[PDB]
């Protein structure tokens, strides 16, 4: 399951919430065709990989975290272990996303 | 001089784009008069003006500049022979000009602008200052502008690939030196890497060689990050400067927001501006 | 590869005033960078003849129209440059009107011709400017060397001469003169009116030129003569009264008339107007 | 009757074969309304003043008589005696014509 997210302090939280567990973040957007298409696939993967923490951030809602994280486009996905990014890619590609998820757990 | 007047064939007419204004200048004198010439100027000038916060901001744009020297029918000799006018008869000079099709620039004849037409005729007489007679004739904006465009950009594996650009700015009217601030969303579900761009362009309509010409100048411009297939990106306050520029009737201005697409035609928004000083 | 001026009505004969329109159509077999696509469109007459040992020529421009063509995909305009891959047709649109007046009227006959055409220049990478030219036909809505002549009559009435009339008729030998020759005028004038009238003649020139942004017309009386006062109840005749013929490169053409008229005091002039061609040595 | 001069010769012979007599000459043209108008009158006069000699000259037929006599318009009437001009005026004017005749016989 995927925690919607609305503040940088709410963001800090999850970075704690997950222990040693890798955490994937969809920086998404409402009006974006490709991010809308990938949302569902992002949701099911959260059902599968419950050893992993999924989160969403709306780039328009959190202009601030989007920037703290140099996000340029949507969907962009970023991966952390311990708190520090280890993965990240852009584009609505399910396969790449599972592939990266696995390939980083 | 007893009487010097500009009179239109339909004195009650208000005129339209591409249409023809005609009539005559009529002269009567008390005592005999050597006359050196009768000449006409016809103009159209819209003038758009406003106060930003509380500042003097204004653009002027012409739509007619027409001048001719007129000739009595019974006086075929030429402009290097003066005419003798006399009490009694009533000397009649025909003129005819025909407006340009396209705008006459009433557009913001509103709270913000106004539009001046008229005809001056001139009487030139030896050792005199030319006398003149002037006769008129007839023919939001601080609201936000926003626009959108989509273009199918297909692929064997993405036969429904699209590219779009949706744009917004604060108003149509800007002072030299300002920043135009841009809000824009771009989608790209096509297989190409695409690049979004913007430019302010200047279209000078100018008088040259019997014409009738417009030259396009590119002023400030920016370029966004390339956008890979299956993504979107955004401008949020990304800003373009309005620079001063250095026989032209007017300059029409536009903000162009376009996404350039390799192998295909641009997807172009053209957003009209008004730009004053 | 292909570089072709293509009119919308390939078969039209254009009339004074109408507007001429088409496309310049550019096709390529390998990738090219284009600095500009330009056009010039002209209309010009040359009247040309021998006067004994010596040739006399008048040249008239009816249409001097230049311009740079923009493609729809060039929205930043023309100090910007284009990129031409094979396999699609590049179409540059162009238009203009024919001037108002009398146009030379497409000819290739005894004393010269009148051609209108459109020229398309192209400018590749680092190359000299290639060319294509295509004619179009034009039509305005008497032999240069035949005699020209006219007569006119006006009622100039009087309480005691109600049927009072003034009339003139004149003849010249050809219509074409070289600067320097004289026009020998044969004219008969009758005056049954109550006024004393004065026959006069004059060459008058209309210079058509480009001031901005227009075609203007400057008119000039260029040379004239004055006969004897013709008194009421008489006629008189010119037997070869003779009359000599003597701004910038915005000067397109000049048109000439010989005016032979009669002045009636307190009434309108009576005017014959005979057109002329006037060439130089 | 009016005698038609056909040339410079015919003219001279007329002038001298005249006696002390008054000669009147109507310099004329066949296309001139005013010259046409006064012709019959010139002629009635010739029948009346049978002691005066009456000539006509076509300025188109004899431009040489015409310019030697300095005719400038028509009708012009010139009056002679012993080869020598004693009178002249121009214009289609019966009354003026009869006066000069009676004034110069």
């Amino acid at each position: 399951m995927v925690k919607q997210i609305e503040s940088k302090t709410a963001f800090q939280e999850a970075l704690d919430a997950a222990g040693d567990k890798l955490v994937v973040v969809d920086f998404s957007a409402t009006w974006c065709g490709p991010a809308k298409m990938i949302k569902p696939f992002f949701h099911s993967l959260s059902e599968k990989y419950s050893n992993v923490i999924f989160l969403e951030v709306d780039v328009d809602d959190c202009q601030d975290v989007a920037s703290e994280c140099e996000v340029k486009c949507m969907p962009t996905f970023q991966f952390f272990k311990k708190g520090q990014k280890v993965g990240e890619f852009s584009g609505a590609n399910k396969e790449k996303l599972e592939a990266t998820i696995n390939e980083l757990v | 001089i007893k009487s010097f007047e500009v009179v239109f064939n339909d004195p009650e007419k208000v005129y339209g784009s591409g249409e023809k204004v005609a009539g005559r200048v009529i002269v009567e004198v008390c005592e005999v008069t050597r006359v050196k010439a009768v000449r006409i100027l016809a103009c159209g000038v819209a003038k758009v003006l406003w106060m930003q916060g509380s500042q003097q901001c204004k653009q002027t744009s012409e739509y007619l500049r027409y001048e001719d020297t007129l000739l009595l029918e019974d006086q075929p000799t030429g402009e290097n022979e003066m005419v003798i006018m006399r009490p009694g008869n009533k000397y009649e000079y025909k003129f005819g000009f025909e407006l340009p099709q396209g705008p006459l620039g009433t557009s913001f004849k509103g709270k913000y602008g106004c539009v001046d037409y008229w005809v001056k005729a001139f009487l030139d007489r030896p050792s005199q200052p030319t006398q003149e007679t002037k006769k008129n004739f007839e023919v939001d904006l601080m609201a936000p502008v926003s626009a959108k465009k989509e273009k199918k950009v297909s692929s064997m594996f993405i036969p429904d690939g699209r590219v779009s650009v949706s744009a917004r700015i604060d108003r149509k009217g800007f002072c030299e030196g300002d920043e135009i601030s841009i809000h824009a969303d771009f989608e790209n579900t096509s297989s190409r890497i695409v690049v979004p761009k913007a430019a302010i362009v200047a279209r000078h309509t100018y008088l040259a060689n019997g014409q009738t010409k417009v030259l396009t100048q590119k002023l400030s411009s920016v370029r966004g990050n390339h956008i890979i297939s299956g993504t979107c990106a955004s401008w949020r306050g990304k800003s373009l400067r309005v620079q001063k520029i250095r026989n032209i009737l007017r300059v029409e201005y536009s903000l162009l927001i376009y996404v350039s697409v390799p192998g295909s035609k641009k997807v172009i928004l053209d957003l009209p501006l008004v730009i004053g000083s």
